[PDB]
């Protein structure tokens, strides 16, 4: 995952903290924060969705990995794939 | 346990007069400590021992700009509805006022002892209570208890109930109201079912009320 955008920021924000302290509030806080236009297009049905998407995929650590491109401390694309 | 004085009510200078009210730290803002050289002025516009403050000490002693001493209290119902008919947001026919352009909203000085029916048909200006009188039985009870104003004194303030009364999706004593919707108490010359929020950057007691009403709707999902 890239360290910006904006569903790439959610997982970026939700990949510290541990799977029991994700919640529906959080995530929702979120969606309001990072989809700044676009956001009320949603149904609670959708959300509900998502926040069960989300946690299955943090439910699997060692497959998922956020990296930050940045040529001052030398990284890019090619050490985030290795 | 945060922002425990009142903070509208000690202003230095009172509002619409010359006198000022007397200097009154945050410390000894409530009656429990004593201030030794405390020695309001007393100036009541156009028996100042009966009652005292629920707040605290205010440093303007007198009746200011009210009919009686003690407790002034002012209604606040809120007709409330949805705005589109899928249930996408909700909206309230607030007030627009004429010499202020700020979306207020519609609640009147509830007197002592007054009914309910004939106060909402002055401050609405029912040519039709019909709609209300089959709406009798609504939704109230948003808040209730002091407001913090520049009005307030040692002996005179300002208590508010608020009330909401949220309707269905096509509220039937809606239409009759708001065919009666025109510019009838003169200071309102927009008034009209705008959209409901969360603003917490709103009128200052009714802001508290919007987003209680939003705590309510929204919390569920």
């Amino acid at each position: 995952l890239e360290g910006s955008g904006r569903l790439a920021d959610v997982i970026a924000h939700v990949a510290s903290v541990p799977v029991s302290k994700v919640t529906m509030a959080l995530i929702n806080r979120l969606l309001k924060r990072f989809f700044m236009q676009e956001y009320k297009n949603f149904t609670e049905l959708q959300i509900i969705e998502w926040t069960k998407k989300i946690q299955d995929i943090l439910r699997m650590p060692h497959l998922l990995t956020v990296f930050r491109i940045d040529e001052d401390k030398n990284y890019d694309v090619d050490v985030a794939i290795l | 346990d945060e922002e425990a004085p009142h903070m509208f009510a000690r202003q230095l200078q009172y509002p619409d007069s010359t006198v000022r009210r007397f200097p009154v730290p945050e410390e000894k803002v409530s009656w429990e400590v004593n201030f030794s050289p405390y020695q309001p002025p007393v100036y009541n516009q156009q028996a100042l021992d009966k009652h005292r403050n629920p707040g605290g000490r205010t440093g303007i002693r007198g009746k200011g700009a009210l009919n009686t001493l003690g407790p002034n209290h002012i209604l606040h119902p809120i007709f409330t509805r949805w705005r589109d008919a899928e249930h996408k947001v909700l909206e309230f026919l607030a007030v627009w006022e004429d010499a202020e352009k700020r979306w207020a909203l519609l609640g009147g000085p509830a007197q002592p002892d007054e009914p309910l029916a004939q106060v909402l048909e002055r401050i609405l200006g029912k040519k039709l209570n019909e709609k209300t009188k089959t709406l009798l039985k609504a939704g109230e009870e948003v808040y209730k208890g002091y407001v913090d104003d520049s009005r307030n004194t040692d002996n005179a303030w300002v208590e508010t109930s608020i009330i909401t009364l949220h309707c269905d999706k096509n509220t039937p004593l809606m239409a009759d109201l708001n065919h009666m919707v025109e510019s009838s108490l003169s200071s309102h010359q927009p008034l009209q079912w705008r959209e409901v929020s969360s603003d917490a950057c709103r009128c200052s007691y009714q802001r508290e009320a919007l987003r209680q009403i939003a705590h309510h709707h929204n919390t569920y999902f």
